[PDB]
């Protein structure tokens, strides 16, 4: 359990993936040239996880059927650091079709990716797991991504499969087949990934609009919250911590039931792009803003469900004793929103190094039953179109049978019912 | 038998635009080429020509797309043709026909889509009903020790299928008995002691299906090396399993 | 129509063929034509979210409160998918808000069952 192989697929996958590598390369003191220019040695203590040795190069693979984002990433600020051979980009696109990426033109390219996946895996002393960034409402990241997951699953059945899946919403993209793609993709993640961070774009939009007070949010405004959230939920993996050190230990503490591995991430404080928020929030503030709905990266109210498991990560120099008092308080004061039949389900870690720009931050990771609201929302949009069989010729023309839609819809509603099932279970 | 039917000839119907199309960089060409000869040439027949017909040239182009084609759609429609061939060609897959498709079918059991696993298994069942344990027994045991967990559970289930319909010729000393403990019970134990639950669940059945054929006291020796728990899951299937 | 009852107007209004719609309507295509499931071309236009088509359909006297087999009206479909601009135009052309589907959920009960804070504002303003 050491090295993590990172993969980004599709348009959104390579967007938030490149922005994530910019963030952690700075926190680890790595300039675009690949050299280390940091100061502390804790930055190099567990650099072997995400990077390799040079002469430091990211252990990342970039995949997309459309070569458009291939050049947008290489032209980016950190585009010169990625391995040239790790770019696996096909000829034609996916047309925002899950079936084109999963069955048709993504399967024609997936073998090229597994060759690069194998390459980075052979040079690993002990492969810890995999990490995927993609969008469920797209075509390549949704379709070809879930195919890559199921392919990695059959070739690395002993490694953890972790994903950063973003959720489609009408408030962002106006493509109508996104409920189809997300339903077909959720149908895969529930049976293939060991853990999945749900990144709702409807939540990201509502945050930039109603909290950061931005009238017209752009993708850079949305991807800023994503990169911050990704940096927090990965803090314990790249810095020498005691709790939830590797991928499996985190999944063993966060996933009580195999299909219920969909996490609701949170982060505080909610900063803007290059704005001014100097005064490091107090520990009681970081705790109150962590357990609210206005800082969740998923359009779900934690009041509507119960927390099965919780992982909190504080960053920056602070009183560890003052953290315990707050984390204890929010538990015994809101005990109804925490599962009783899982003792000590909340786990808090501390890291001295804050993210660049802040002195105190706190990242939330929750396995709440309220995440069923997110699936209820997608399942409602799915059926509205599916009852009229609109745009179904897209997927049937690529080989999919109409029954596949009914099954993916059924298994999602089963996942919703199960999240409600343990929301009603008691101790007695 | 009602197999006095007139043997029809279908090796003539293959159009010229086939070997080129079935070997194309466009998936649509390979899908449509396989589907036309399946729906128009193999579907509307029931008795093919056993004499003066070498289907081995056609069978190996099916195994090439079953084993190596990334289009899972073509893998389905191709394996179905294999099932249709060995069905409509009873007592035909002596050695070459049976072996040209066996190991590509076992390798392609990795596919998890139920429609695809259905097509590949049903063809594996159809080649087994006319080649009981020619290469199957020896080749199936090899793929129970394969690195992929999916091909382990499916090849193990496939042995149970052949093991169920095992009638043999008799009286005793068949290929199964001399491999009972040297190789067969050893390959089943690897499944019984696999790290995954669903995989072990297959071996529990496969072991219980084995105790159904040969006296349960004959396999009491490897039964004692097993956990008392794994003994109860094996005795579990022994009540449900028959033949 | 075909075996399903779908007209050229249904399929043009579904897949955003405005030029095909405006022409079929000039030469007298029934705007309220229903398929075997009771879907009017306004239903499918509000579903996919073709704003220019929805208005052109209404301007030729589209039944704005038609019901399909499942009990949904074009206001239900424009709301479930979140085509807020179409949600407005329907109401401005007399879209009844109290229509209950077979499940009994109206337009305001769908803005609630999915927590649409945007839709709840427009739906009662
Ligand atoms: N947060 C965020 N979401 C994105 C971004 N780009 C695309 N998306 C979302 O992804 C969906 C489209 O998938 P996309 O990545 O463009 O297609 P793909 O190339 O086949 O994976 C839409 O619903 C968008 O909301 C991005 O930069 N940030
Ligand atoms: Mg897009």
């Amino acid at each position: 359990m050491r090295e993590i192989v990172h993969i980004q697929a599709g348009q959104c996958g390579n967007q938030i993936g490149a922005k994530f590598w910019e963030v952690i390369s700075d926190e680890h003191g790595i300039d675009p040239t690949g050299s280390y220019h940091g100061d502390s040695d804790l930055q190099l203590e567990r650099i072997n996880v995400y990077y390799n040795e040079a002469a430091y190069v990211p252990r990342a693979i970039l995949v997309d059927l459309e070569p458009g984002t291939m050049d947008s990433v290489r032209s980016g600020p950190f585009g010169q650091i990625f391995r040239p051979d790790n770019f696996v980009f096909g000829q034609s696109g996916a047309g925002n079709n899950w079936a084109k990426g999963h069955y048709t033109e993504g399967a024609e390219l997936v073998d090229s990716v597994l060759d690069v996946v194998r390459k980075e895996s052979e040079s690993c002393d002990c492969l810890q797991g995999f990490q995927l960034t993609h969008s469920l409402g797209g075509g390549t990241g949704s379709g070809m991504g879930t195919l890559l997951i199921s392919k990695i699953r059959e070739e690395y059945p002993d490694r953890i499969m972790n994903t950063f899946s973003v959720v489609p919403s009408p408030k962002v993209s106006d493509t109508v087949v996104e409920p189809y793609n997300a339903t077909l993709s959720v149908h895969q993640l529930v049976e293939n990934t060991d853990e999945t961070y749900c990144i709702d774009n409807e939540a990201l939009y509502d945050i930039c609009f109603r909290t950061l007070k931005l009238t017209t949010p752009t993708y850079g405004d949305l991807n800023h919250l994503v990169s911050a959230t990704m940096s927090g939920v990965t803090t314990c993996l790249r810095f020498p911590g005691q709790l939830n050190a590797d991928l499996r230990k985190l999944a063993v503490n966060m996933v009580p039931f195999p299909r219920l591995h969909f996490f609701m991430p949170g982060f505080a404080p909610l900063t803007s792009r290059g704005s001014q928020q100097y005064r490091a929030l107090t520990v009681p503030e970081l705790t109150q803003q962590m357990f609210d709905a206005k800082n969740m990266m998923a359009a779900c109210d934690p009041r509507h469900g119960r927390y099965l498991t919780v992982a909190a990560v504080f960053r920056g120099r602070m009183s560890m004793k003052e953290v315990d008092e707050q984390m204890l308080n929010v538990q015994n004061k809101n005990s109804s929103y925490f599962v009783e039949w899982i003792p000590n389900n909340v786990k808090t870690a501390v890291c001295d190094i804050p993210p660049r720009g802040l002195k105190m931050s706190a990242t939330f990771i929750g396995n709440s039953t309220a995440i069923q609201e997110l699936f209820k929302r997608i399942s409602e949009q799915f059926t509205a179109m599916f009852r009229r069989k609109a745009f179904l010729h897209w997927y049937t023309g690529e080989g999919m049978d109409e029954m596949e839609f009914t099954e993916a819809e059924s298994n999602m509603n089963d996942l919703v019912s199960e999240y409600q099932q343990y929301q009603d279970a008691t101790a007695d | 038998p009602f197999e006095l039917l007139p043997p029809s000839v279908i090796l003539d119907k293959f159009p010229a635009d086939f070997q080129t199309r079935i070997s194309s960089t466009k998936w649509k060409d390979r899908v449509e080429a396989l589907e036309e000869i399946h729906n128009n040439v193999l579907k509307p027949v029931k008795k093919l020509a056993h004499k003066n017909q070498d289907y081995s040239d056609y069978l190996r182009v099916l195994a090439n797309v079953i084993q190596k084609d990334a289009n899972v759609q073509a893998v389905t429609i191709a394996a179905n043709s294999v099932q249709l061939l060995c069905n409509s060609l009873r007592s035909n897959f002596t050695r070459s026909y049976g072996a040209i498709v066996l190991v590509p079918l076992l390798e392609r059991t990795k596919e998890k889509k139920p429609s695809v696993n259905e097509a590949i298994c049903s063809a594996l069942d159809a080649v087994a009903t006319y080649c009981g344990f020619d290469d199957c027994l020896e080749e199936t045991l090899n793929y129970m020790k394969h690195k992929t967990p999916q091909v382990r559970i499916e090849c193990t289930k496939f042995l149970t299928r052949m093991l169920q319909g095992w009638k043999s010729d008799g009286p005793l000393q068949n290929q199964l008995l001399f491999k009972l403990l040297p190789e067969v019970t050893t390959a089943v134990l690897k499944i019984v002691n696999d790290t995954q639950p669903t995989t072990r669940n297959t071996g529990f059945e496969c072991f219980a299906t084995l105790m159904k054929l040969v006296g349960e006291r004959e396999l009491a020796d490897p039964l004692e090396k097993l956990d008392n728990l794994k003994k109860k899951k094996i005795y579990e299937y022994y009540e449900k399993v028959e033949v | 129509t075909d075996a399903s009852g779908l007209t050229p107007l249904h399929l043009a209004a579904t897949y955003g063929h405005l030029e095909i719609v405006e022409v079929l309507l000039k030469h007298g295509a029934d705007v309220n034509a229903i398929d075997i499931m009771g879907s009017t071309p306004l239903h499918l236009a509000a579903l996919i979210g073709h704003l220019e088509i929805v208005e052109v359909l209404l301007k030729h006297g589209a039944d704005v409160n038609a019901v399909d087999t499942w009990g949904d009206t074009p206001l239900h479909l424009a709301a479930i998918m979140g085509h807020l601009e179409i949600v407005e135009v329907l109401l401005k052309h007399g879209a009844d808000v109290n229509a209950q589907d077979k499940f009994g959920k109206t337009a305001f009960d769908i803005s609630i069952d999915n927590g649409n804070e945007d839709l709840a504002e427009i739906l009662q303003k």
